[PDB]
């Protein structure tokens, strides 16, 4: 297989200023025969099917706005925004569609530059009612923060906990470009019940320091 | 207007067989290659292969070929990708798009997309669960709920909070496929803490797929 590769992962952007996208590909997609390179660009909105904005390197697919243009050669290709747009948010591929198999990038998330917003973090005892059925769900909510990137541990009695929380994000708020995250932690009532104290612990740019949020069972 | 329709969402036990299909109209279907993409659930998009429905051609990537069969029947203007045998890493969104060769001019225009979830799990409506505010969950006048829509199968819930009147600063999680087999999400809002044991906080949730509705006062 072809690898393509893109850098970066995922790209700020304030609307209103130029962005661009690199794809690189392990082997060249420059044909001999006609001189044009066979590299696609397609975006994907958040819970659509993909769409195709540019073919053959620097083609622009009919309906694609002129803000698109591609450019590069062989191995090396950069898709550029000349002016971002809000609607323009969502996860942009490249593919090699020179030798089969078609193989896609791993793909670029343009997402809103904001200000960095600290995460708001509230944790949740299990209800009474889960309690009495035989279970414990502890949530810990980060609302309102910005940037994505966040690190939440578990920590039970001070002990390091692995393997029994999943977490959440929400798409970029439409409204004020921030995420939220929910940790929920997952014990059985007689697990829950040999232990006091129940703590979040959450890293954010935000954040001068890493900060808990923390209960005593059964307050 | 060209378009490409593909064929409803699925659930499937592993080792089931499973076969999807991509209908084309408006345009001659022979003509143009039937691509095949699947996305995992949070992931990227994977070429899987193409047919030329006029020669029956095929390419597959290596990935891919073995476990599915790409085919097309051209008196009905129809591609299909199948299944002898589903395994639970099968469970995906799967795309099928219109093409030249290679994709070489790109794939211009796509199927609405076909959602394969595979899981040995059976039909069931949620439990839901108060996230109740406290003190542990107020900062600065605002204090956050919400509800734990744990334990259902398939996707999706729904969840709208008073019955629709309130939709200023919910968040409403993505679905998480716990250790079980089976969906959990939250639904949050944050409001003001004055409010907290005077007016009613209700969230309403909807799971089609087993009629299960319920209705969960959040009180601190």
């Amino acid at each position: 297989d072809i690898v393509m590769t893109q850098t970066p992962l995922s790209l700020p952007v304030t609307p209103g200023e130029p962005a661009s996208i690199s794809c690189k590909s392990s082997q060249s997609l420059l044909s001999s025969g006609n001189q044009k390179n066979y590299l696609t660009w397609y975006l994907q909105k958040p819970g659509q099917s993909p769409q195709l904005l540019i073919y053959w390197a620097s083609t622009r697919e009919s309906g694609v706005p002129d803000r698109f243009s591609g450019s590069g050669s062989g191995t090396d290709f950069t898709l550029k925004i000349s002016r971002v747009e809000a609607e323009d948010v969502g996860v942009y591929y490249c593919q090699n569609d020179y030798t089969y198999p078609l193989t896609f990038g791993q793909g670029t998330k343009l997402e809103i530059k904001r200000t960095v917003a600290a995460p708001s973090v509230f944790i949740f005892p299990p209800s009474d009612e889960q309690l009495k059925s035989g279970t414990a769900s502890v949530v810990c909510l980060l609302n309102n923060f910005y940037p994505r990137e966040a690190k939440v541990q578990w920590k039970v009695d001070n002990a390091l906990q692995s393997g029994n929380s999943q977490e959440s994000v929400t798409e970029q708020d439409s409204k004020d470009s921030t995420y939220s995250l929910s940790s929920t932690l997952t014990l059985s009532k007689a697990d829950y019940e040999k232990h006091k104290v129940y703590a979040c612990e959450v890293t954010h740019q935000g954040l001068s320091s890493p900060v808990t949020k923390s209960f005593n069972r059964g307050e | 207007e060209v378009q490409l329709v593909q064929s409803g969402a699925e659930v499937k036990k592993p080792g089931e067989s499973l076969r999807i299909s991509c209908k084309g109209s408006g345009y001659t279907f022979i003509t143009y290659w039937i691509e095949w993409v699947r996305q995992m659930p949070g992931k990227g998009l994977e070429w899987m292969g193409d047919i030329l429905p006029g020669s029956g051609s095929t390419n597959y990537s290596p990935s891919f070929q073995g476990h599915v069969t790409i085919s097309a029947d051209k008196s009905i203007s129809t591609a299909y990708l199948q299944w002898s045998s589903l395994k639970a890493s099968d469970t995906a969104m799967y795309y099928c798009a219109r093409s030249g060769y290679y994709g070489n001019s790109g794939f211009a225009y796509w199927g609405q997309g076909t959602l394969v979830t595979v899981s040995s799990a059976s039909t069931k409506g949620p439990s839901v669960f108060p996230l109740a505010p406290s003190s542990k969950s107020t900062s600065g006048g605002t204090a956050a709920l919400g509800c734990l829509v744990k334990d259902y199968f398939p996707e999706p819930v729904t969840v709208s909070w008073n019955s629709g009147a309130l939709t200023s600063g919910v968040h409403t999680f993505p679905a998480v496929l716990q250790s079980s087999g089976l969906y959990s999400l939250s639904s949050v809002v944050t409001v003001p803490s004055s409010s907290l044991g005077t007016q009613t906080y209700i969230c309403n949730v909807n799971h089609k797929p087993s009629n299960t509705k319920v209705d969960k006062k959040v009180e601190p």
